[PDB]
RNA sequence: GCAUGGCAAGUCUAACCGGAGUAUCCGGGGAGGCACAGGGAAACCGACAUGGCCGCAGGGCUUGCCCGAGGGCCGCCGUC
RNA sequence: UAUGCCAGCUGGUGGAUUGCUCGGCUCAGGCGCUGAUGAAGGACGUGCCAAGCUGCGAUAAGCCAUGGGGAGCCGCACGGAGGCGAAGAACCAUGGAUUUCCGAAUGAGAAUCUCUAACAAUUGCUUCGCGCAAUGAGGAACCCCGAGAACUGAAACAUCUCAGUAUCGGGAGGAACAGAAAACGCAAUGUGAUGUCGUUAGUAACCGCGAGUGAACGCGAUACAGCCCAAACCGAAGCCCUCACGGGCAAUGUGGUGUCAGGGCUACCUCUCAUCAGCCGACCGUCUCGACGAAGUCUCUUGGAACAGAGCGUGAUACAGGGUGACAACCCCGUACUCGAGACCAGUACGACGUGCGGUAGUGCCAGAGUAGCGGGGGUUGGAUAUCCCUCGCGAAUAACGCAGGCAUCGACUGCGAAGGCUAAACACAACCUGAGACCGAUAGUGAACAAGUAGUGUGAACGAACGCUGCAAAGUACCCUCAGAAGGGAGGCGAAAUAGAGCAUGAAAUCAGUUGGCGAUCGAGCGACAGGGCAUACAAGGUCCCUCGACGAAUGAC
């Protein structure tokens, strides 16, 4: 609807399955020509660069994909704690761009490379 | 505390050819359009038929209304006219703003004013 | 008068005869009613609960207690205006009329009156419009009707010098107050008005501050947003000849 | 700025002491109460008065002035013209849920006019046939004997 | 009641119908209301688009003298 | 200088203020019945560890199928351990499985348990056997049928009013109810079932003729739709159960005919497209859900972060809204366009099957009784003589008759056939779905943004709160010292900020601790206003002020 509240709402409230639609990220140059999309969900093997925060330039792979928090951990993107261990810092996958992906998954691949649908 | 623009310059205009000009019915017509609505003249022609004259030109502070028979050959100036008003005054004479009238005749002269 | 038509391509084509109703008298009063009265209209009833705080058997101890004279219930005061939980003493009500009635012949005055204001540059121009031309409104063959793509009107606009409107209502306000809370977060200038006659212009409806109406039922509001007279329009060649006899 | 608008800080909103705007006691009693007591000032008297005929034996006339007809004579050109001739049931207007029409005689005529209509009033007839004109008694019209 | 505004011997549409940019808005809808004649319980009858004199504002003139809307005092008219 | 007064400073207490919104409030559109095939509701269980909420039911936060979906998942809830998922999990849609006990609660009983095969109870059918069936209870209001106040108004009060309102009893549906004239009565050569909306109208009518109460016909709209019996004449030509056999019903009449365009019958003309019954079966539209979906994440500067400023560039049938470390059409979700499905419209419209419309003449063959109507007594209504109903009593005609047209009777005229029945659509409500907002913004708005009908009160009916905000990211403070110490303190670490360190954004006043200025242990009380002195004062946002003399010099005015 047009009310933020009911926006905020059912983004906050949206079952699994619609969740994914909240770890897409834009894809390289590259990927967008190669499968004709702006972008795609980031799967925890993809490879990424980030865009915006305190990490932007920095570029790895995606450890972890979380879809109850909606958000991705990426190899080398962490903040040092008071005992010394070094634990991933959480990134929205708004700032990130997907340099490189995992295709193990014949579905995947399969939904990426047809054209009526996206992946 | 008048709302609209045109009858608020069709005011200040008549003061200005009343002060200017050797007019006093310009500026006493003005002070009675300042008056609220309700006072202002609202005349059917057959009032001005019966105490207007030819080359005497009738000036109704307000508004003219078609009720009645105007045979007389008179110049009507009033603020506005109904549709009805303006035409059967047209047939016999002629229907003209206060706006011409103070442009025509700024001295006032050879007037009646028509309520 | 006589106003000048243009092609797609911005170059003149001839010309017709402006309708008379662009010389109607301005009447910037008649025009604000109007608005105020279609603003007034779309306005939802509301009000609170009719039984809000008034759902408690709560009674006042009367004199003897030392106490004041309130409706009490489980020790805590209740019902009562001055009462914290307490009903609204005249809240806003369902039942009140919200809509503002107008004569037509009034309202269609306004209308007329506001297209005129159309045809006035100056007026066009103080009413805070932005363009380099010198005859107003613009007139446009027909054929803009049959355009798709937006950029096209773009390129249109900038030849027509008109387009610097458009700049001028590619910025949106964030207003201060709550109404953000309720999704007014934004708002921004009104540019120009395309009337056209078979359909709205989807081509040019999603620019900037853009409005777009067709000249059968354009109304004082597209002419004169928020009820000030003389928003740059664009007019079509048949749209033009329809409004005439509005 | 209005009346309302500059009361707060008043204190009594111009109802004068505070003890005075209460309830109906401040009024004198709800609605009309002591029409004929403490406030019979000005109200109609008490008492029934004269009587009504049952609504459908009651007939309404369609009336008119000969100064409505004669002063839109010409304007009237789509209705005969002779040696005019009116037929004033073509003019009146109500003149369908009405049970027939009259000419009254308020005014002058100007003309010489040839009138039909259900009933004429004395000075409706010496003023037209006065004027050179005639009238014409329609066919309802024949019901007066 | 009043102030403002539209239209004016008229004025306003109501429900509702069509359109649309779809609660806004454009068009349509005069059913009906109030006004355009009154008086009389009723039956029933049915009036000054001016006849006289004052005179404010304003206008005119040869600068007191004319014309004098509105207004004032009367006549006269409708009805009981 | 104690006790102390006034103002401020640093720190607290407190949670105002500003900002924020997962909640309310209101409007709109759509939709709309559940239950003995045991509902709604409740109880008790159910998780690896599980108190609350949510889900679920001994198969217990779940089992199966089909489609969607997808590389993650194991609810709220970010723990530990462990597990599941490419044998395609999670999640979503549709359908199915399981579904304890109490509950209409139905074998009997009982505070959710127990005792010895159960439609308990009331009914219909009946194979007379619970064999086949029905009822019961629920639902926000809406709806129909009954029972029916008072405060109050009348400035008292009794008729009247509040009001057929509140509340009570019974009952149906998705909507109810009404409904094809014994109508209307703009009286007519006129209208033509019924709701409803606008109007007619605060009119007619009522009324201590006081206060007050208060229609209708008509008209303009919405939507439209008309039919079936009883009897005459026929007289078993019939219906129900069962696969069948067979059984039950039915002459106290099943079935045919017929239904005011009256009908039937006898004699004829012509003809059926009326009606009734059944078959088939949508378009469109509306509501919801879903698929697809353009274009920057470029430079410099500031910043913890660019979504800022400046510069360059792009899409737009998309510049609604939201998210993202700050003002985002172009980073992400969406949005426009286009497309798909379900629901409602609707088993309706259309189409088709069968039936057969209608007209003439004759015929006193048929056409609903405690009725129509009158009287006694009440209620009710605008209903006045002229509303509708109840009650007691009396009580008719038979179409060649009868009722109505606002007092009664009789004639005339006009209308219409009561005392049998059914009937779609247009209208009410808001539980449920979706959308919306000049509504409120945490003492507001719901009682309820939080454990909310929660905690808690009362024997019970019933009553009933308060509590929102760390941060960009938990990076949620390692090591050391102190201490009886997982407390607290100190030092230290993180972050732009810990004066963001846990009811952790901001942080008012009252007020408290410490302290600065002024006053202060010989002095008097609306706490001040206006003058004038002391003492005190970082900058900024005010820059004037004092003395000699001179110029001007009102009223007044000298030695
Ligand atoms: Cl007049
Ligand atoms: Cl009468
Ligand atoms: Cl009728
Ligand atoms: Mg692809
Ligand atoms: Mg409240
Ligand atoms: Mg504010
Ligand atoms: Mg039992
Ligand atoms: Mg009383
Ligand atoms: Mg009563
Ligand atoms: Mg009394
Ligand atoms: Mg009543
Ligand atoms: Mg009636
Ligand atoms: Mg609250
Ligand atoms: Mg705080
Ligand atoms: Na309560
Ligand atoms: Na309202
Ligand atoms: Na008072
Ligand atoms: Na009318
Ligand atoms: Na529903
Ligand atoms: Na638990
Ligand atoms: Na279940
Ligand atoms: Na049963
Ligand atoms: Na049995
Ligand atoms: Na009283
Ligand atoms: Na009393
Ligand atoms: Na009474
Ligand atoms: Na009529
Ligand atoms: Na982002
Ligand atoms: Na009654
Ligand atoms: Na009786
Ligand atoms: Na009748
Ligand atoms: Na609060
Ligand atoms: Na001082
Ligand atoms: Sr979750
Ligand atoms: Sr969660
Ligand atoms: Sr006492
Ligand atoms: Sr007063
Ligand atoms: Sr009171
Ligand atoms: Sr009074
Ligand atoms: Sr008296
Ligand atoms: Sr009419
Ligand atoms: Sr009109
Ligand atoms: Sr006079
Ligand atoms: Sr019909
Ligand atoms: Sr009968
Ligand atoms: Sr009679
Ligand atoms: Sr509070
Ligand atoms: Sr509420
Ligand atoms: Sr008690
Ligand atoms: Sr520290
Ligand atoms: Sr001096």
């Amino acid at each position: 609807s047009k009310q933020p509240d009911k926006q905020r709402k059912s983004q906050r409230r949206a079952p699994l399955h619609e969740r994914h639609k909240q770890v897409r990220a834009t894809l390289s140059a590259d990927l967008r020509e190669e499968y004709g999309q702006r972008n795609v969900r980031v799967n925890a093997g993809d490879t990424v660069e980030v865009l915006r925060g305190d990490f932007a330039g920095e570029e790895g792979e995606v450890i972890n994909v979380d879809l109850d928090k909606a958000v991705i951990h990426v190899e080398d993107v962490t903040l040092e704690k008071t005992d010394g261990e070094e634990v991933p810092r959480p990134l929205d996958t708004s700032n990130v761009r997907v340099t490189d992906l995992d295709l193990e998954d014949e579905k995947r691949e399969a939904r990426l490379e047809s054209e009526d649908d996206s992946a | 505390s008048k709302t609209n623009p045109r009858l608020s310059s069709l005011i200040a205009d008549l003061k200005s050819a009343a002060r200017s000009s050797g007019g006093a019915v310009w500026g006493d017509v003005a002070e009675r359009l300042e008056k609220p609505r309700r006072t202002h003249a609202e005349v059917n022609l057959g009032r001005i038929e019966r105490y207007a004259q030819e080359d005497e030109t009738v000036v109704v502070p307000g508004k003219v209304l078609g009720s009645g028979v105007l045979q007389k050959d008179v110049t009507v100036a009033a603020v506005d006219f109904s549709g009805t008003a303006e035409t059967k005054i047209d047939q016999v004479g002629e229907a003209v703003s206060l706006e011409q009238a103070i442009e025509n005749n700024p001295e006032g002269s050879h007037v009646r004013v028509i309520r | 008068m006589q106003a000048t038509i243009y092609d797609l391509d911005g170059n003149t084509d001839g010309e017709v005869d402006l309708p008379d109703v662009f010389e109607t008298p301005v009447r910037s009063d008649l025009i604000g009613k109007a608005v105020r009265a279609a603003q007034a209209n779309r306005k939802q009833d509301y009000g609170s609960d009719e039984y809000a705080g008034l759902r408690t058997p709560a009674e006042s101890f009367g004199s003897g207690r030392g106490q004041a004279h309130v409706p009490k219930l489980d020790g805590r005061a209740r019902r009562v205006p001055q009462a914290v939980k307490g009903r609204s003493a005249h809240p806003p009500k369902t039942e009140k009329d919200r809509s503002l009635d107008l004569n037509d012949k009034e309202r269609q005055l306004a209308v007329r009156s506001a297209l005129a204001a159309t045809a006035d540059a100056d007026l066009v121009a103080d009413r805070g419009h932005e363009f380099d031309r010198d005859e107003v409104p613009v007139v446009v063959s027909d054929d803009f009707e049959d355009l798709v793509k937006t950029q096209e009107v773009v390129s249109l606009l900038e030849a027509l010098d008109v387009h610097a409107d458009i700049d001028r209502a590619d910025e949106t306000k964030i207003k201060a107050g709550q109404g953000s809370a309720r999704g007014r977060k934004y708002r921004r200038p009104a540019s120009i008005l395309f009337v056209t006659s078979d359909e709205p212009s989807t081509a040019a409806r999603n620019l900037a501050g853009a409005d777009v109406a067709t000249a059968s039922e354009v109304n004082t509001e597209d002419l004169a947003p928020g009820g000030a007279p003389g928003r740059l329009t664009v007019f079509t060649e048949s749209a033009l000849a329809e409004v005439a006899e509005r | 700025t209005s009346k309302k608008k500059r009361q707060r800080g008043s204190r009594t909103h111009g109802g004068g002491s505070h003890k005075n705007r209460r309830g109906a006691g401040h009024r004198g009693g709800r609605g009309d109460a002591g029409r004929d007591k403490h406030e019979f000032h000005n109200h109609e008297p008490l008492g029934k008065s004269g009587f009504k005929r049952p609504q459908k034996v009651q007939e309404e006339a369609a009336t008119i002035d000969v100064r409505e007809i004669d002063e839109n004579v010409t304007l009237l050109a789509a209705d005969d013209v002779a040696e005019f001739r009116v037929d004033v049931r073509d003019v009146v207007e109500e003149a369908d849920d009405a049970d027939y029409v009259k000419v009254l005689g308020a005014g002058q005529v100007r003309h010489e006019l040839t009138l039909i209509a259900d009933d004429f009033s004395e000075g409706a007839r010496e003023k037209v046939e006065g004027a050179g004109g005639s009238v014409e008694l329609t066919d309802l019209g024949e019901e007066r004997q």
